[PDB]
């Protein structure tokens, strides 16, 4: 009740925690070459206006 | 660190050179050895002792190779050591000398448990 | 090691070499033979110190501990061919040179000269032991368990790296543990702190606190074929001992923190053990056997002064051949009836009486009465940890009343009868069957007689 | 830029509890005009309008966490014995990452936001104690 | 036999479109086992020209 | 002067929305080849008086290559109308 | 068809030599545009229409990243005029120039480069071409080295095995679990480039080896990870052993030579007072080891080789130096005290 | 019988006393060179 | 039929062998109708090296020398077990169609690599084509199910890409169904009382489902008849003759067609149907089951190391 639970809730909580994380980035990249070249944009932006990128 | 796109330069002939019955040159090919046993082993062969003219010139490859690849592995390090001396030998305000104290001088911590 | 490693490598192409079912005898006979040669240049003296030869060897100097290293492959293919014979002669060849073949890294290992030869040797097993995990188990649940046996092993050992790299290129360098003269002491700071735990965390992730424990009945649970690296893991469980050669030295002087790994290692030793009272498969009922007065050597290496190091080299070989024997009268009696609940194996005593020995002088050994290497080594733990407040005697008493109920609960379950059932279960406890069963306490109870071998520095 | 980091590191320590969490509110607050919400929006095309707020609206979602990151910090300096500590700056990281608790129900998510905040919240302050530096040459 | 367990449910839970481990979500297709053509969709009736009173 | 910052304004003609995007993948070519010219005068304005009197055979180069670049892209979009008809950017089949 | 099969291959290597062997920016603009030239061919041999709609994804992304270097020698053409292969004396331009660059190696951002290509290229037969493509940016990063902004070439490492690596536990697709981990061993080399910028060579020889001995493995049948199963016992099971080592090997294990790089590569990284550093890298790819892991541990264990068809006939494919790769892709950790003298 | 092709067979056997005895004289030389510089 | 680059860039096999002698032949039939009372007997005039039809010893029949092993290895639905046409099993005698496919397509891959090598004709007995026919009488008997008839039919579209059509096909001189005689009169004791549904519903699957490739540019020869008896031997052997140059492609379709240039007509058939474990690399079965296609793992995955005694025969040392 508890060597089986509250030491394997808090560990194996990360495999199920990456593999979250793992589905978003498959299952959102789902084509849409409009939307790569959208996002190159973003990219090309924000390393003008963030930091040390110009300096 | 000059006379650049060599593959070893002329200024190698001092050293030693790195001469055989030493165990790399042996463990080159050694792999190699290994390597043509499974050479046959792909293939269905199903010897495992195979066609030896294959499983020689495997032997051949490496040692032969591997000696003209060490020379300039000891060169590269000889050159190494003898800029930094160099370096040492200039500027004797960035490399002071020391004091010899013993342990008469030391009061240390001191932590018994 | 002159050449202990250079016999022992000659071992594996004699085993493809050979001819049909010659394989096994093959391979037992020239294995004993370095038991002479292991004991034979080794054992030398002896005040202040054994340089062996080079930067390979340290000889092991003050901790012996590897004579046992080199008992097991004559000692495991006696014991695994119970149920290894069904499958190809290409794959039986195979089993024999890994096994050999996680021999060959330990006997560097142990010796290891330095701190990074240790790693690197340290981390060299892992690969050998994963595939007797993975493949040759039984059924499922090998599978999960060949990743929780990495990733808390791995996940620990890499933080080393970072440790070692950084001492490497600090204070001179690390590569003898005899230019250990000139050690800096160890201050209370900031990053101080993560430099002795990054150090430390990775020994723990191996002799479990009781904490990430979580992986070791797991890969003994599910287990290969007659506790064939079963007998391996517990040597490998105990060959993380080098926190004996760090932690000695380098950074000497943090007892500062160490109060979270007592405190958690010893209430965690006085709850292991009595969590396991109640189990109903019979491997796993040793299994935390070896949790408990493991995690005892925990709270007798970070208390030092020895009177300790007396008594935590004599318990690193206690249980080394003990817990082994208990895994081997386990991997016996699963041949005959094919379960490990232990509910199953009832109406015996009457069917085998000449392991009825075996069983006793095992269980024996834990209760540990006093003439024996066991409370020789407990009673120098005890009269050690007294001395660091009076109170630890009450813990550790309670250690020794719960394992004393514990021990004969699995003796006591064979003393019963009418036995119900089984039309099988017939053999008698055959001649392989006591030999691979002795050779343990033939040694055992053998040293008790000088056992000045087994001891520190000190 | 990081000269936000040099009008957050220099002057307060500790105490002046409000320009401590007014400054401490921007950088968070700009992270959540960042990539994430980026993507989302490309992703989902919103709509002509509602869309686009619904998009950002979790990125306002998302403001509040520097709102009070500075204000647990900047309280509890100075009411108990008056350095900055690592204990003192501990407290910052659980129930401001309880923010993210409170929102997207708990019980799974919300102590597990508290918990692991509160592992990289004091070793910030914990980096500069020591001087560590993360990007560095020679 | 007896040895482990190579069940058959192991190949069709790796069984490939997406492999999802952690939801099930908008699935690609069964790729093709063969090289990859379906979309064969190339025709058209060609130009009616009279030539007539011209 | 002026005359560099017009043209350096005129360098966005890229911008990346509208250089794959939206359909009728022909408008998003087109950017392509008017990305020359943004680039073949901003040198050619400053060789030029800058007597060089050498690196003014390279504004002559850079357009030799871009066609023949250009040229092979508007090869594939045939290849792409081939198959369908129609090119239509958001033709997507090989998801990533 | 065959002769000019050769010619159009022959020009490829051609190409990235120009790149190499320059003393000026006209000519390693020409040196990789006549890649993004002789690489399309290549692309289409049996014209299938994923494949046509694949090139056309690899194409444009090729040709902004070449646009954009353009762009990047003009403007320090106004600046002092040198145009020798050397710092770029403006930051903004070094800023357009590295993270216009980042997309031909693709890096974190600049992104389905990888995956949508490599995927579903009916030549899996390879598409070991594309290590030249790996190998022309990396020698013009060697001179222009000493003028980077630090953050930027950082920023785009540190985010490329954290998203390299998460990217492909979602997979079943060799193909893709070959594409991905491609970004994360991107991801070690230029984490390392600002801090002497040899020991970035030993990871990309290395690279070369490891990935190149992995593709010919594969030509055999397999396509997908099912596939992957019915070979055990059918092909040849030599080759289910073969195959178990090179992963084990490319993971990082020190008892083999894929952990020859990062032992060496952290010598470097702190000696640089930087600790921080790699110990986020070193626990990331821990999880790009459960790609191979849960790789192994399906040709490894017989998991169900069915629907009974037999080979009873030989294999005659073309295993080209494949007897001499996994013998120095596994047993070389011994023997390189020094491999960074030779090519040092 | 035996049947190899018979052409290649010897090659092999042939280019390493080509590789070896060029090997021998370039380290006989080499071994000399030393003390010739030194 | 090329051997590699080197070889090819000298002499290439494409036409200075098929000087019209390409002419690719196949039969049709119904069962004891055109066996070999008319195929085999035409080799010569016209130099047809002609091929067997069918059996599970096919795989047995090439790689050696060369004796047939016997049907435990080879594990099939055994000619003449199915004849019980088991609508209840385990089973499977669907499995005897995977076989019955991979030994058809192995002649076939074998057919169009004897061509460009030497130059002669072939005919064949029943093409890849033919085994649909059986589909239509095997579903409508209830000893098949769906979920099994999908399969192939998915494996149709995969493994046949490359294959040039037949030429003059022949649909046999055909009876209207006869066949109940002559399948007991011509001996067959375990072909037997198995009534219409299979005899009538295969030969309706002749005409309906064989049309397309029938209205293919390649024209056919077909009769009806008891047999040819010098009635349709040398009508079938003179004006099939003149349809092999003059009267014999329309669309042309199969002629090592107009890539014959070094190109791919011309090397990329005659170097895939070389060196035949590439030609069945797609016949890798299910997803994982489909419940009758199966293998246990390790019993009989058992039964392929007594299968393996030395796994090749014979090579020795030295050489
Ligand atoms: C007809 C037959 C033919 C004729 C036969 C010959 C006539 C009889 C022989 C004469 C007597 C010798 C017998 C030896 C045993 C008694 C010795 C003794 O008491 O004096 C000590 C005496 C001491 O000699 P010392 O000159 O006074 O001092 C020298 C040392 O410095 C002293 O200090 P130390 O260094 O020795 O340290 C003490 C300690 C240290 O020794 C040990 O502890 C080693 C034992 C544990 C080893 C653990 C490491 C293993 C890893 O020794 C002991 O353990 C004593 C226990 C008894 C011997 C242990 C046997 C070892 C097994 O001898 C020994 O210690 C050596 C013992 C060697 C054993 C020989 C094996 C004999 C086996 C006979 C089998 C007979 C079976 C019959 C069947 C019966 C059926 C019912
Ligand atoms: C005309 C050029 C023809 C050769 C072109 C070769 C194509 C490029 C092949 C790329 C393979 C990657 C190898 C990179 C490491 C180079 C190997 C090496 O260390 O020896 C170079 C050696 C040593 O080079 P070096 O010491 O003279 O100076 C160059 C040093 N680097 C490479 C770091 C810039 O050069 C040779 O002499 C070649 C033999
Ligand atoms: C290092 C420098 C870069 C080398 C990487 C490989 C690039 C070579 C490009 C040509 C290779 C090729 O395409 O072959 C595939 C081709 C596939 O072509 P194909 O068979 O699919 O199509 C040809 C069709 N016919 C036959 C009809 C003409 O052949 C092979 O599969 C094997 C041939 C060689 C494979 C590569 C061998 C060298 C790779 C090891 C390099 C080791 C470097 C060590 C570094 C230290
Ligand atoms: C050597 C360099 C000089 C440049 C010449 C470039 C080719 C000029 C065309 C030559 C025309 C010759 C016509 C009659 C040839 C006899 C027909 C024949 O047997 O085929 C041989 C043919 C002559 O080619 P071909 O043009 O006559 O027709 C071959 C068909 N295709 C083009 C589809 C391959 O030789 C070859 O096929 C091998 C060469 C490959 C293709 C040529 C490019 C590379 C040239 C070699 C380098
Ligand atoms: C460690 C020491 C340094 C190692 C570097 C040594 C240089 C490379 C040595 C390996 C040479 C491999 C070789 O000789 O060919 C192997 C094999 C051909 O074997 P063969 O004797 O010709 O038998 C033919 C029977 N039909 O090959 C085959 O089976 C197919 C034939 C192709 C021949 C191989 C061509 C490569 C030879 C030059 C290698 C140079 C590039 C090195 C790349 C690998 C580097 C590790
Ligand atoms: C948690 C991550 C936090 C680690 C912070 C890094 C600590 C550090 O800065 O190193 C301190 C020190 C060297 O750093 P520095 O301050 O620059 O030394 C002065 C140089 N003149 O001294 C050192 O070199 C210490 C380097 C080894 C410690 C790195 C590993 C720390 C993390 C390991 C924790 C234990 C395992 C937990 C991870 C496993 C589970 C995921
Ligand atoms: C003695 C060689 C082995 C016995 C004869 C060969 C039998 C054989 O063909 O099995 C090869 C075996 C591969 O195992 P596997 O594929 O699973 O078995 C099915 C084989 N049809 O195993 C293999 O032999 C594959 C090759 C492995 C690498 C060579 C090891 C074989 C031992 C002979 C070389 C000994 C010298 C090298 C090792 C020295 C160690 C100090």
């Amino acid at each position: 009740l508890l060597d089986l639970i509250w030491l394997e809730a808090i560990l194996p909580k990360t495999i199920s925690l990456a593999q979250m994380k793992a589905s978003t980035l498959v299952t959102n990249q789902k084509g849409l070459i409009k939307l790569y070249f959208l996002s190159f944009l973003i990219t090309i932006l924000i390393s003008m206006i963030l930091f040390n990128f110009h300096e | 660190g000059r006379a650049t796109f060599q593959f070893l330069p002329d200024e190698a002939r001092s050293l030693p050179p790195p001469k055989l019955t030493d165990p790399r040159l042996a463990f080159v090919g050694f792999l190699g050895y290994c390597s043509g046993l499974i050479d046959n082993a792909i293939r269905r062969r199903p010897v495992l002792l195979a066609g030896l003219h294959r499983q020689l010139l495997y032997i051949t490859s490496f040692v032969f190779v591997g000696y003209y690849l060490l020379k300039r592995q000891d060169y590269m390090y000889a050159v190494r050591d003898h800029d930094m001396f160099s370096y040492i030998k200039s500027h004797p305000e960035d490399f002071p000398e020391k004091d010899k104290k013993t342990y008469g001088e030391v009061f240390e911590e001191f932590h018994p448990v | 090691m002159l050449k202990y490693i250079i016999p022992t490598i000659m071992l594996m192409p004699l085993t493809w070499l050979s001819k049909n079912n010659m394989i096994w005898v093959n391979s037992t006979a020239h294995s004993l033979l370095i038991s002479f040669t292991s004991l034979l240049l080794m054992n030398q003296f002896g005040d202040n110190s054994l340089n062996f030869s080079l930067l390979f060897f340290s000889d092991s100097l003050s901790t012996p501990l590897l004579i046992l290293t080199m008992w097991l492959l004559p000692l495991m293919l006696m014991a695994s061919q119970h149920h290894l014979s069904k499958e190809n002669l290409t794959r039986k060849k195979l089993f024999i040179t890994m096994l050999i073949s996680l021999q060959l890294f330990l006997i560097m290992t142990f010796t290891a000269m330095e701190l990074i030869l240790f790693y690197i040797l340290f981390e060299a097993t892992l690969v050998p032991t994963l595939i007797i995990i993975t493949r040759w188990g039984n059924q499922t649940e090998r599978l999960n368990a060949g990743l929780y046996f990495l990733f808390y092993t791995l996940a620990g050992s890499l933080p080393l790296l970072v440790a070692l790299i950084y001492i490497q290129n600090t204070v001179g360098s690390l590569n003898f543990l005899m230019l250990q003269y000139w050690v800096q002491p160890v201050h209370n700071s900031w990053s101080n702190v993560f430099m002795w735990l990054a150090c430390m965390m990775a020994f723990m992730v191996k002799m479990p606190l009781y904490g990430l424990h979580l992986w070791l009945p797991k890969a003994h649970v599910e287990a290969p074929i007659a506790g064939s690296m079963v007998l391996a893991a517990v040597l490998l469980k105990l060959g993380g001992y080098g926190m004996l050669r760090i932690t000695l030295i380098l950074n000497p002087m943090t007892d500062f923190m160490a109060y979270p790994f007592i405190m958690l290692s010893l209430w965690g030793m006085i709850m292991t053990s009595s969590i396991c009272l109640r189990q109903t498969d019979l491997k796993s009922l040793i299994a935390y056997s070896s949790v408990s007065h493991m995690a005892l050597v925990i709270v007798a290496i970070l208390i030092q002064t020895p009177w300790s190091y007396m008594g935590a080299t004599a318990l690193m070989i206690a249980h080394g051949l003990t817990s082994s024997m208990l895994f081997c009268l386990a991997n016996s009696n699963y041949e005959r009836i094919h379960s490990r609940t232990m509910i199953l194996a009832r109406g015996l005593q009457t069917l085998l009486p000449l392991m009825a020995t075996w069983w006793l002088l095992a269980s024996l050994t834990n209760l540990a009465l006093p003439p024996t290497i066991n409370l020789i080594g407990e009673l120098f733990v005890v009269m050690s940890t007294f001395s660091w407040s009076n109170i630890t005697i009450i813990l550790m008493g309670v250690n020794m009343v719960i394992t004393a109920l514990y021990s004969l609960y699995m003796l006591i379950m064979t003393q019963r009868g009418k036995y119900t059932y089984h039309i099988n279960n017939i053999s008698p406890s055959f001649t392989r069957e006591n030999a691979l069963m002795s050779l343990h306490i033939l040694p055992l109870l053998l040293l008790t007689l000088n056992p000045k071998i087994i001891l520190g520095p000190l | 830029a990081k000269t936000v980091l040099r009008q957050y590191w220099d002057i307060p320590e500790g105490t002046e509890c409000h320009r401590k969490t007014y400054a401490t509110t921007s950088i968070g607050g700009a992270a959540g005009l960042v990539v994430s919400a980026y993507s989302v929006a490309l992703k989902t095309p919103t709509s002509f309008l509602e869309g686009v707020a619904r998009t950002g609206r979790y990125t306002f979602t998302a403001a509040a966490i520097g709102a009070i990151f500075g204000l647990t910090s900047c309280i509890s300096a100075q009411v108990r014995e008056k350095p900055d500590d690592p204990l003192n700056y501990l407290i910052g990281g659980c129930a401001g990452g309880l923010i993210l608790g409170a929102r997207t129900r708990s019980y799974g998510i919300g102590a597990a936001a508290c918990a692991y905040m509160g592992l990289t919240a004091a070793l910030v302050k914990m980096g500069q104690l020591e001087g560590w530096q993360v990007f560095a040459e020679p | 036999a007896r040895q482990w367990q190579p069940d058959v449910e192991w190949a069709e839970q790796y069984g490939g479109a997406v492999m999802y481990p952690t939801k099930e979500t908008a699935h690609w297709k069964p790729p093709p086992w063969n090289d990859v053509d379906p979309p064969k969709d190339t025709l058209v009736s060609n130009l009616t020209l009279n030539f007539g009173p011209q | 002067s002026m005359v560099y910052m017009n043209i350096m304004m005129a360098f966005t003609v890229s911008l990346v929305g509208l250089l794959m995007y939206r359909s009728h993948l022909m408008s998003s070519l087109l950017c392509l080849e008017g990305m020359m010219l943004s680039l073949f005068v901003m040198a050619a304005l400053t060789i030029l008086n800058s007597h060089f009197t050498l690196a003014s055979m390279m504004p002559i180069i850079l357009l030799v290559f871009a066609a023949c670049e250009a040229a092979l892209g508007l090869s594939l979009l045939v290849m792409v109308s081939n198959t369908y008809g129609t090119d239509y950017v958001q033709n997507l089949n090989l998801l990533q | 068809n065959p002769i000019i099969f050769i010619i159009i291959l022959l020009t490829i290597m051609l190409g990235t030599i120009i790149v190499m062997i320059s003393s000026h920016w006209l000519l390693v603009w020409i040196g990789f545009e006549m890649n993004m030239l002789a690489i399309i061919p290549i692309m289409m041999k049996n014209h299938n229409p994923r494949a046509t709609e694949a090139s056309t994804k690899y194409f444009l992304t090729q040709s902004t990243a070449s646009m954009l270097l353009m762009m990047a020698v003009i403007i320090n053409l106004m600046f002092s005029g040198q145009w020798t292969v050397m710092k770029l004396f403006n930051p903004m331009a070094s800023m357009l120039m590295t993270m216009a660059l980042a997309m031909k190696l693709g890096m974190a951002p600049f992104h389905f480069w990888v995956p949508e290509v490599t995927q579903g290229i009916p030549l899996s037969s390879g598409l070991i071409l594309l290590t030249w493509q790996k190998l022309a940016p990396m020698s013009v990063l060697y001179q222009i080295f000493p003028s980077i902004n630090l953050n930027l070439i950082l920023t785009l490492s540190v985010l490329s095995i954290l998203i390299g690596g998460w990217g492909g536990l979602n997979q079943t697709q060799l193909r893709k679990i070959m594409a991905y981990s491609s970004i994360a061993h991107m991801g070690w080399m230029t984490a390392v480039l600002p801090y002497n910028p040899t020991m970035t060579l030993l990871n990309l020889i290395i690279y070369i080896i490891m990935t190149s001995t992995m593709f010919t493995m594969f030509m055999a049948n397999s396509t997908t990870t099912t596939l992957s199963l019915s070979h055990t016992w059918n092909k040849t099971p030599i080759m289910t052993v073969l195959i178990l080592a090179t992963l084990l090997s490319m993971g990082g294990l020190p008892p083999l030579s894929g952990f020859m790089p990062k032992w060496m590569i952290i010598q470097e990284m702190t000696k640089n007072n930087s600790i921080i550093l790699p110990t986020f890298m070193a626990i990331t790819a821990l999880l790009n080891l459960y790609f191979y892991m849960r790789l192994t541990y399906s040709t490894t264990l017989t998991m169900f080789p069915s629907t009974n068809n037999m080979k009873m006939k030989w294999q005659f494919p073309l295993m080209k130096k494949m007897t001499f790769l996994p013998t120095m892709v596994v047993l070389s950790t011994m023997m390189l005290p020094l491999t960074p003298m030779l090519s040092v | 019988h035996g049947s190899p092709n018979w052409l290649k067979v010897g090659l092999t056997l042939g280019t390493s006393v080509f590789l070896w005895i060029y090997l021998i004289k370039q380290h006989n030389e080499d071994v000399l060179e030393y003390k010739r510089r030194n | 039929l090329q051997y590699g680059p080197l070889a090819y860039i000298l002499g290439e096999k494409a036409t200075k062998k098929m000087t019209e002698k390409s002419k690719l032949i196949t039969v049709d039939g119904n069962i004891c109708s055109g066996k070999s009372k008319l195929a085999k007997e035409i080799a010569e005039k016209l130099g047809l090296k002609h091929f067997p039809e069918a059996g599970i010893h096919y795989v047995d029949s090439t790689t050696g020398d060369g004796k047939p092993l016997p049907v435990q290895f080879s594990g099939n639905c055994s000619l003449e077990k199915f004849y019980d046409d088991p609508k209840s099993n385990d089973g499977n005698s669907y499995r005897l169609q995977a076989w019955l496919y991979a030994s058809r397509l192995l002649q076939y891959a074998d057919a169009l690599e004897h061509l460009l090598s030497t130059g002669q004709g072939v005919v064949l007995e029943r093409s890849i084509y033919s085994d649909f026919v059986f589909l239509e009488a095997m579903y409508r008997q209830g000893f098949i199910r769906k979920q099994c008839v999908d399969h192939y039919n998915q494996v149709k579209k995969v493994t046949i890409c490359e294959y040039l059509p037949p030429h003059v096909v022949v649909y046999v001189d055909v009876p209207v169904p006869e066949v109940q005689s002559r399948i007991q009169k011509k001996g067959n004791p375990h072909e037997m009382k198995i009534t219409s549904a299979y005899l009538q519903d295969i030969e309706n699957a002749y005409k309906g489902t064989f049309l397309p490739e029938m209205s293919e540019k390649c024209e056919v020869l077909q009769y009806s008849a008891w047999e040819a008896q010098d009635a349709e031997k040398v009508v079938e052997d003179i004006e099939y003759l003149k349809y092999d140059k003059g009267p014999w492609l329309d669309q042309n379709d199969r002629n090592l067609h107009k890539l014959r240039m070094l190109v791919q007509d011309k090397l990329e058939v005659l170097n895939y149907t070389s060196i035949p474990v590439f030609l069945p690399e797609v016949t890798v079965g299910a997803h994982q089951s489909d419940q009758v296609f199966q293998e246990f793992t390790e019993l009989p995955g058992r039964k392929y190391r007594a299968g393996y005694n030395e796994d090749v025969g014979d090579k020795w040392i030295w050489l």
